[PDB]
């Protein structure tokens, strides 16, 4: 035991102003200058001192009976006062500036230790904390995890951000939930040994080979967002997956996903996908991200009646009509495609967010009854009219229609042209292969506001 | 334009913390480099930093387990600011819904309920009522759906089961004959309230019944 040598002012025990204020309330005193006894201090067994701007825990060594502490969201560096508090079983100290965790080395009763978002490199002092079942070390600067190799009760683990070598995990077969995000990992072969894994988060790494996952059939949650994946054949073994993120990879072949019918969320944004036929039987999906691929035909999507959230932006899609039966849709994004007809979207009476900039849309009238919209995008349309004949005097109908059914007057017209509703007219002295015009019109549908703008090209035949 | 999925999280989520919720994105990130941030209770006002965002990815994370019975929903706002320091979106309101787990046992309104009953009250006579509440979500789950039972009677005379309880309402009725004040003036019942329609978490309290002339 540590003991104060006599009754002492709280503020002479706890030299931190903010910690002293807290301990005054904990210890049932009126003023931080009031004295307390060692007996009073020995009554404190838990302490929730998160989010108080504490810079020093000097004084806590005299709280001999502590079992659980929260000092998260503070400004701690030195944690030497924990050194002899061997009754500690749970420590929360995420979001500090701790570098030296040597004072933890003898706290062998610890079962939970949260240290993410600190300045830790060296984790050798954790090596004898063999009763840990939860250890979080992400958002640090750890490169070497050999000190984890003897923590064979671990169930929940994370670390970062410089690890390449995962071999120290080999014996931690009690692991259920692992986050190795934002390291330097390419080789995940050791993970095949962790057959109790239910959740694996491994975003922002250099992983290309996922064959090690093959026997990890208890996986329900897997994130490989931001890696170098292409062959995902191994995922066909993981039929318990409900939540899968493979965004930001090089995947083209989705056939291995076709049997993962427990999937409710699937992210496949920023890949090399042109064929989503393999997704047609994934009817439990509520969330599907297919942005930044090479899609044209999205007809397999019409089967996915439970979708509430769908991204399709940055593809080469002309026909949006496969979404038309997905009436639970609340948020739909398909900006940067080639959609010219949104008549099918009239069906999406539950739609709230509708994002359709950089398409070929000319007529908002099908959207007019979508009054639950709160977010809308219709900027920067562009399309080419069917050719008309070059003549000295040549007129075409304006075809740009607001949600009201009213024609939107051109903003600009090439080659000195003019507008008299409904017709755009050019006097052209000699043959030109095309003329053009722009429009730009703010519009609100429901509560969703955008600028409906675009560039229309009119080819002229010789 | 914002590109954000709706955000729901169960309470009492398992670690490791922090956990990824959703990616937050503006489609104006194609015109330049965007700094993302969040404001609101649970972000930049108390409790601060329950929710945080990765600066460039827009990954929104939760740093600790939630408790629906303390805060059931959070209202955050996302912000998007260019490298030159100008906002490129208006702040977007983001609702975070915390969904229920059965983590509260029923709680009796009293530890000791008192009632009385007349000798020779007819079988079927309502005597008293006991009542428990449950802090879990009675709208979307059975986590607060309480069944009432009797565990014991003291004394067990003249019969073991002098009384019954309505498993839905907690009303305690006489169901047999032979009440006798002179011999057995009082009955101490242990009553149990259990959620999940009787199958779940449970709590016990006492009902003390005085036999009157
Ligand atoms: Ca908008
Ligand atoms: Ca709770
Ligand atoms: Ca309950
Ligand atoms: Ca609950």
């Amino acid at each position: 035991s540590a003991t104060i040598t006599q009754d002492t002012p709280i503020n002479q025990i706890f030299t931190d102003t903010a910690l002293a204020e807290k301990m005054k309330t904990v210890l049932g005193k009126t003023n931080v200058t009031d004295t307390v006894s060692q007996t009073d201090l020995d009554q404190v067994t838990t302490l929730q001192a998160d989010r108080l701007g504490i810079k020093s825990i000097d004084g806590v060594e005299y709280l001999n009976n502590l079992t659980q502490i929260n000092f998260s969201n503070n400004q701690l560096t030195d944690i030497t006062p924990l050194k002899n508090l061997t009754k500690l079983v749970d420590i929360l100290m995420n979001n500090n500036q701790i570098a030296d965790i040597t004072p933890l080395a003898n706290l062998t009763n610890l079962t939970g230790l949260t240290l993410f978002n600190n300045q830790i490199t060296d984790i050798d002092p954790l090596k004898n904390l063999t009763n840990l079942n939860r250890l979080e070390l992400s958002s640090n600067t750890i490169s070497d995890i050999s000190a984890l190799s003897g923590l064979t009760s671990l169930q929940q683990l994370s670390f970062g951000n410089q690890v390449t070598d995962l071999k120290p995990l080999a014996n931690l077969t009690t692991l259920e939930r692992l986050d190795i995000s934002s390291n330097k990992v390419s080789d995940i072969s050791v993970l095949a040994k962790l057959t109790n894994l239910e959740s694996l988060i491994a975003t922002n790494n250099q992983i290309s080979d996922i064959t090690p996952l093959g026997i990890l059939t208890n996986l329900d949650e897997l994130s490989l967002n931001g890696n170098q994946l292409k062959d995902i054949g191994t995922l066909a073994s993981l039929t318990n997956l409900t939540d899968l993120d493979l965004a930001n990879n090089q995947i083209s072949n989705l056939a291995p996903l076709s049997g993962l019918t427990k999937l409710t969320e699937l992210k496949l944004g920023a890949n090399q996908i042109s064929n989503i036929s393999p997704l047609a039987g994934l009817t439990a999906l509520t969330n599907l991200e297919l942005n930044e691929n090479q899609l044209e035909d999205i007809s397999p999507i019409s089967n996915l009646k439970n979708l509430t959230y769908l991204t399709l932006y940055f593809n080469n899609i002309s026909d949006i009509s496969p979404v038309s039966s997905l009436t639970k849709l609340q948020r739909l994004f398909f900006y940067n495609n080639k959609v010219s007809d949104v008549s099918s979207l009239a069906n999406l009476t539950n739609i709230n967010w509708l994002s359709a900039g950089h398409n070929q849309i000319s007529d908002l009238t099908p959207l007019a009854n979508l009054t639950r919209i709160t977010q809308l995008g219709l900027n920067d349309q562009a399309w080419t009219n069917a050719p008309v004949n070059y003549k000295a005097n040549v007129s075409i109908p304006n075809t740009v229609k607001n949600v009201t059914g009213a024609l939107i007057a051109p903003a600009t017209i090439s080659d000195g042209g003019s507008y008299t509703e409904p017709d755009i007219t050019w006097n052209l002295p000699s043959y030109t292969n095309e003329v053009s015009y722009t429009f730009s019109q703010p519009v609100t549908i429901g509560k969703g506001t955008t600028t409906f703008s675009g560039t229309v090209t009119q080819p002229l035949k010789a | 334009d914002w590109v954000i999925p709706p955000i729901s999280s169960p309470e009492n989520e398992k670690g490791p913390f922090p956990k990824n919720l959703v990616q937050i994105k503006s489609n104006k990130d194609k015109e330049g480099k965007v700094f993302y941030s969040i404001t609101g209770q649970g972000a930049d006002t108390p409790p601060v930093g329950v929710f945080i965002i990765e600066r460039e990815t827009g990954w929104l994370k939760v740093t600790e387990p939630l408790d629906r019975e303390r805060i059931a929903t959070y209202t955050l706002f996302s912000h998007a600011v260019s490298s030159n320091g100008n906002a490129v979106e208006d702040p977007m309101e983001i609702l975070i819904t915390v969904t229920d787990q059965n983590d509260n046992k029923p709680e009796f309104t009293q530890e000791v309920f008192k009632g009385s009953v007349m000798e020779g009250a007819l079988p079927g006579t309502s005597v008293m009522e006991v009542t428990a509440t449950d802090a879990d979500d009675d709208v979307n789950t059975y986590n607060a759906a309480i069944a009432y039972t009797i565990l014991s009677q003291d004394p067990e005379l003249p019969d073991k089961n002098m009384f019954t309880i309505n498993r839905n309402t907690g009303v305690i009725s006489v169901v047999t004959t032979g009440l006798d004040r002179e011999s057995f003036p009082t009955y101490t019942l242990v009553v149990q309230a259990a959620d999940l329609q009787g199958e779940g978490l449970s709590t016990t309290a006492t009902a003390v019944i005085t036999v009157t002339d």
